[PDB]
């Protein structure tokens, strides 16, 4: 029971944290020459490491050593808070945590491949979409600056048909008779080119704006679907961890 | 029978290029002949048909001929009284001053020009365009930023610029020369044993070259001097030999030597490198290379005035852009924050039950219990109007406190978006009122609910989850206390501790401390930053903080022991850090990673650098120092001011500083910050801007060219693509843009004319360009006549860049500890979003190529000996013995590095060998076993598994190579190397920690970096780690290692 305690794993610093990763406040487990064992507790997305020292029979954190075992010391603190030991540890040891029962061994191993294939298929779908997202962010903001540039282009052209109206209609009254229909037709020709060109430009900006909404539309749909893939991708990953624990080289075939 | 007749009804049978354009909107390459509308001052639109490649000089000159044919000509002035303006692809109205610029290089939006008389009479000043070309955004886009922090950054940074410009023009022209051509020098003058044994009782033969007339003939003066003798001494002996004569006495010689001596300086023949200060010749990098490679130095005597002729005047010019309040410690409440509404949450209502907002106060680690709000109105129009209540009193909020939040889904816990926000602003002001916070999407790696490493501030992208919220109001702007005030609170708390009872000091906290404890601290100090400290150790370290000043290097550990939610403790820590002994830069750099956000701590870190970090050592670690800018809270800070001044002080750093910032300009988490910094540099760097603008223009051309190949000239034979390539490189604008410039891989290398006959597209699907330039140096021949580099649009180069940097550093550690393992960290440089330059190593081939070319007609199996045969063919005689030594030494280094780093699996097409016998790896892929993310599970893989081929070469042709002295020697290199890197394992952890900022999927959190702990066996003893490494190496090879 000392070794067959559910929460006693006996593992390196790294694979503790990967087992503590993404669990809630209060979750725990227990773990070289510095002391003996280590209570690695999780608190609000951060791992607190608490040393267990063993000397003349007793086990404990520091001075109040009157606990005759490793399995003794944890049962007390699963009920009670750690604040009285060290002031700012107002959190209990609440989640002392450590799938088909396919006692078949080989059939658990096959399921590990099925889930790991699904997971891997899932991770690509997520990666595909993340890149579509980030492209689409770029393609949108280029669409936006294009609209600005369009709008600034138009201002320059609107200004142009204004700029000519000053000087072109200064020329009508300053002469009129000399090149009446001759000079004014060929000034009218320019003006009607200039305004139809503004008309083409405005129609070009418009046509981009309708594409921008359809882009911004697709962008939402990508995000939507990312957010629906994400929680599946966790639970699929989390089942794969539990199957791979329950088993434990040969594996690398199933993965 | 194959698939149990199971139909997949779903299945229908019906390089990564990102989408950036150039030349003209929506079109990579403008048509060779194009119509451009010219808008005249008289309101007429004459349309010209212009050549794509035509200068504005030409287009103006033709416009004013063709204007005459249209009405109202007599209202036009002479053509000289006018300038072209148009709307560019960045949506700004750019006046085209440099009329030698070509139509295809203006980055127009639509093909049209407008004729105006030039406003902003200071034309000088509206060559800001230069700056914003270099940067990749217009300078005017900053001027219209509301944010006072930004506008304050721009105004206040000029201090640094003005000061640096003053250091340049101090002993001018020498100091200008010294800025532009700083000496390329190793850190240590002490020469490793193995280098000192290659030369002749401490002496080198050197070759000094000289010119008289008409610059065609040149003259050797083969010296033989002591290695440690300075450039001046070497200039004398050259001039002695040069001017000894039968018609000159001895006396008359010495007098002619003094008049000539200091008129000259020493150049490296073949590249722009010089020896302009008193260091041993051995300490310059060129020399020490020449020693190692078995080469005779070719320097040049250069007239100082011909050098100072080529320097230009900087002409720095200041740009146009030139109280009583409540102490935080008066505020008598707990912290509360009101979460209001989130507007843009994109969620399937069928998939999602409901969502809430997670929050936490942070310091990189959390100052209180994390807390959430109720799950309200789930996915549809989520609004909560809750005050979240945080158990921390306002006065205990530390200077670098941050609120980190996320919108989550429901144990179905899962994050949708996230954002962080500094509880104090840049003016020390506690944040009060309402805030809009546009959120970031959850990245690849992070599954966690919150993201405190992530960048502080709101996502600049509008169309994203905007979660708006409200911070309390204490009828006053609250400010953070002065240091004077914090110092008194500390002096108070100290004496207050002295009077506490002995009874009470029996919880977690004498004048003389135990000898067992005095030695437990020094053991803690030696641990790597990833060996997490326990709550007992924290309390322990804290309690002996005053002894900890005796062990300066403990500081990183001490700081994580402080309770940052107790202003009592922090205020005292502030007084320790005030005058804690400086520590080595390799250790101080840890304190600029994300774990240490406090301003006083980071200031101390910068104070360490300011003392110790040499310009050599800075430019080695420049990548990490630029990245670390991400974790600074505000724009103006000490680190930025340190780095900026160095960049403006030393043009070699300044170069790589520009490119590393410029590189990341697409990444919207840093664009504004880096853009702002880039502006400062560009404004103050001097003539180098004009040089950088040419590098910058060359790369934009390569980007557009490869963009076309990758997108429109696919499904076309190599033959067809290669024709298109060559065709385009012959156009005048490409000739212009791609010929007269400095290589970004090393600006000492000038790139001259293109040799298009040697330029090609490589076989890869990414369509890399292999490019070749004539080295236009006078002594090209003495170094290399051609200079060739690979431009690759497609792959993200920065993983490789990091790997190569790590390799560069491993070598230096090894070598400078006297043990000769020869790595080849070829040059890699990202300059963009998945765009880069790779240095070509000539005379090297992949193993695969070596195996073909020596493979018999009948393909019955490739011979293990052909590598060895190929190597013998290249190295005959006594040359052979050292070619195997090289291969054995290089193969051992790359074995250890590779294993420690956990790189992509090696095989015949990513392993390369040089004619001289040097082995080196390329294309590393993913660097900390990132494909273990799929399964991994503690793989601890050997990526370089020496097949027979390699072993045969190592043990010169013997059968059963496993059992030779050749291979015993090899193993003892590998064991000695592995241990050497293991003793510098702090450094490598910190280098990887500093790269968490960058958006590299391989580096998302500190447990990505945890691989390097396993592979270096840091938890174990060194003896066990030797045995661990052996075990690892034995099992991968199946025998050999005990
Ligand atoms: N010294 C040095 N540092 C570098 C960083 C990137 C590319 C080339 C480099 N050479």
């Amino acid at each position: 029971s000392l070794q067959d305690a559910e929460w006693y794993w006996g593992i390196s610093r790294e694979e503790v944290n990967e087992k503590l990763r993404d669990t809630a406040d209060g979750t725990f487990l227990v773990r070289k020459m510095h002391g003996d064992y280590t209570l690695t507790l999780r608190k609000g997305g951060n791992n607190k490491l608490i040393k267990i020292f063993h000397r003349d029979g007793k086990y404990g954190f520091s001075d109040p050593l009157t606990f005759s075992s490793v399995v003794e010391l944890i049962n007390h603190y699963r009920n009670e808070s750690l604040a009285q030991y060290n002031p700012k540890l107002d959190v209990k040891l609440l989640y002392p945590v450590s799938v088909v029962k396919e006692d078949n061994i080989e059939a658990v191993g096959k399921k590990l491949h099925e889930y790991n294939t699904q997971f891997q298929e899932k991770s690509r779908e997520y990666d595909r979409l993340y890149e579509e997202y980030t492209r689409t962010s770029q393609e949108i903001q280029m669409k936006r600056t294009a609209i600005e540039a369009f709008n600034e282009t138009i201002k320059i052209f609107e200004e142009q048909c204004q700029t000519q109206e000053r000087y072109s209609k200064e020329y009508i009254e300053k002469f009129k008779r000399e090149g009446n229909e001759k000079e004014i037709q060929r000034i009218m020709h320019n003006y009607d080119k200039l305004k139809s060109r503004i008309s083409e430009i405005i129609d070009s900006r418009r046509r981009l704006e309708e594409d921008l909404k359809k882009q911004a539309a697709e962008y939402r749909e990508i995000d939507k679907r990312m957010n629906s893939i994400k929680p599946d991708l966790i639970q699929l990953r989390k089942t794969r961890d539990q199957y791979l624990m329950w088993l434990t080289k040969k594996l690398n075939e199933w993965l | 029978s194959y698939y149990h007749h199971h139909h997949h009804h779903d299945y229908d049978i019906p390089m990564p290029p990102r989408p950036s354009s150039g030349e003209l909107w929506g079109i990579h390459l403008m048509p060779p002949r194009i119509l451009v509308e010219c808008l005249l001052p008289n309101g007429m639109i004459v349309t010209l048909e212009c050549l794509r490649e035509a200068t504005l000089i030409t287009i103006k000159h033709e416009l004013f001929k063709e204007a005459r044919k249209y009405p109202l000509h007599q209202l036009l002035q002479d053509e000289s009284s006018y300038i072209f303006v148009s709307v560019t692809q960045e949506a700004e109205r750019e006046e085209f001053f440099d009329e030698t610029r070509r139509l295809c290089d203006l980055r127009l939006f639509q093909p049209f020009l407008k004729v105006i008389e030039p406003v902003g009479n200071r034309e000088e000043k509206i060559l800001n365009r230069e700056i914003g070309f270099a940067i990749g955004m217009p300078v005017c886009e900053f001027d219209m930023v509301k944010d006072p922090e930004v506008q304050d950054f721009r105004r206040n940074i000029l201090n640094v610029c003005k000061e640096a410009v003053d250091l340049r023009d101090l002993n001018s022209p020498h100091s200008r020369a010294m800025y532009v051509y700083p000496p390329n020098v190793e850190s240590s003058p002490e020469l490793p044993k193995h280098i000192y044994n290659k030369l002749d009782k401490g002496q080198i033969i050197v070759v000094i070259w000289v010119i008289v007339s008409p610059n065609n003939d040149k003259q050797k003066y083969t010296l033989k001097i002591n290695h440690d003798c300075v450039p001046e001494q070497v200039i004398a002996e050259a001039i002695r030999k040069k001017t000894r004569s039968m018609l000159l006495s001895s006396e008359q010689l010495k007098l002619c030597v003094l008049e000539y001596q200091g008129k000259y300086i020493l150049k490296v023949c073949g590249c722009d490198e010089y020896f302009l200060e008193k260091y041993p010749l051995s300490q310059y990098k060129y020399i020490r290379s020449c020693i190692m490679l078995g080469r005779m130095p070719n320097l040049m005597l250069m007239a100082k005035e011909s050098l100072y002729s080529q320097l230009p005047m900087d002409c720095f010019t200041m740009p146009s852009y030139s109280t009583s309040t409540k102490s935080l410690w008066v505020i008598n409440s707990a912290l509360r924050i009101k979460i209001l509404c989130a507007t843009y949450v994109n969620v399937n209502i069928r998939d999602i039950d409901k969502i809430y907002v997670r929050t936490g106060i942070y310091h990189g680690g959390e100052p209180l219990c994390d807390n959430v709000n109720t799950q309200r109105v789930p996915c549809s129009n989520p609004r909560w109007n809750e005050w979240l209540n945080y158990d921390i009193y306002i006065p205990d909020l530390p200077r670098a406190a941050r609120l980190c939040l996320s919108i989550c889904s429901v144990e179905e816990h899962c994050p949708l978006a996230w954002g962080n926000i500094n509880l104090f602003d840049y003016t020390d002001t506690l944040v009060s009122g309402k805030m809009a916070l546009n959120l970031w999407p959850v990245p690849h790696g992070l599954e966690d609910l919150l993201n405190p490493i992530g960048v502080t501030g709101s996502n600049p992208n509008k169309e994203t989850p905007c979660l708006e919220l409200e911070f309390d109001w204490f009828s006053s702007v609250v400010k953070f206390p002065d240091m004077s005030v914090i110092e008194e609170h500390a002096n108070w708390s100290v004496s207050r501790e002295a009077g506490f009872s002995y009874s009470h000091a029996g919880l977690s906290n004498d004048n003389e401390l135990r000898e067992n404890d005095k030695e437990q601290l020094k053991a803690i100090s030696t641990r790597d930053p990833l060996s997490e400290i326990t709550e007992q150790e924290k309390d322990f370290l804290w309690s002996h903080r005053h002894y900890c000043v005796t062990i300066p290097e403990i500081l990183p550990k001490l700081l994580l022991s402080v309770k940052w939610n107790s202003r009592d403790e922090v205020a005292q820590m502030y007084c320790l850090v005030k005058d804690w002994p400086p520590i080595k830069p390799e250790q101080a750099m840890e304190l600029l990673d994300c774990n240490y956000p406090d301003p006083m701590v980071r200031g101390f870190a910068v104070r360490c650098l300011e003392k110790y970090l040499t310009d050599d050592k800075l430019s080695q670690y420049l990548i990490q120092l630029v990245q670390v800018l991400k974790y600074e809270q505000y724009l103006d800070n000490l680190l930025v001011r340190f780095l900026l001044k160095k960049a403006l002080t030393n043009q070699r750093i300044g170069h790589f500083f520009f490119w590393h910032l410029k590189s990341e300009m697409h990444n919207k988490t840093v664009s504004q910050r880096f853009g702002l910094l880039l502006e400062s540099y560009c404004r103050a760097c001097g003539m180098y801007l004009k040089h950088l603008n040419r590098q910058v223009e060359a790369m934009e051309k390569l980007i557009n060219l490869t963009d076309i190949l990758k997108q429109e000239k696919k499904d076309e034979t190599q033959k067809v693509q290669m024709k298109f390539l060559v065709e385009q490189m012959r156009r005048p604008d490409f000739m212009d843009a791609l010929q007269g410039f400095l290589s970004p891989l090393n600006p000492a290398h000038q790139l001259g004319n293109l040799r298009l006959e040697e330029c090609r597209i490589m076989s890869s699907a990414k369509r890399p360009l292999w490019l070749n330039w004539e080295n236009p140096d006078i002594m090209s021949e003495l170094l290399f006549q051609n200079n060739e580099i690979i431009f690759k649009n497609g792959d993200d180069l920065r993983q490789d860049m990091l790997t190569l940097q790590i390799i560069r550093i491993m070598e230096n550690i090894w070598q400078n500890q006297g043990l000769d393992l020869r790595m080849l960290p070829y040059g890699c440089l990202s300059i963009g979003d998945c765009v880069g330059l790779i240095e070509v190593v000539r005379n090297s081939h992949t193993i695969m190529q070596i195996q073909c070319k020596g493979g018999l007609k009948g393909a019955l199996q490739f011979n293990s000996h052909t590598l060895h045969q190929w190597l013998k063919d290249k190295n005959k005689g006594e040359i052979y013995d050292a070619a195997i030594d090289l291969f054995t030494r290089s193969c051992a280094g790359y074995c250890v590095a590779t294993f420690i780093l956990g790189i992509g699996d090696r095989h015949n097409s990513n392993i390369m060998v040089k004619d001289d016998g040097q082995l080196f790896h390329i294309d590393f892929g993913h660097f900390l076993d990132h494909k273990k993310k799929k399964f991994g599970y503690k793989r601890e893989r050997v990526p370089f598994v020496l097949t027979q081929d390699f072993l045969i070469v190592i043990s010169k042709g013997a059968q059963e190579c496993t059992k030779t002295r050749e291979f015993e020697r090899f193993q003892e290199m590998c064991y000695k190397a592995y241990l050497a890197i293991r003793q510098h394992a702090n450094l490598f952890i910190n280098l990887f920690s500093m790269m968490l900022g960058s958006g590299m999927p391989e580096l998302q959190s500190f447990d990505d970096i945890a691989y390097i702990r396993k592979t270096l066996a840091l938890d174990k003893t060194e003896q066990e780690a030797l045995e661990y490494f052996m075990k690892q190496m034995n099992d991968a090879h199946h025998g050999g290692w005990t």
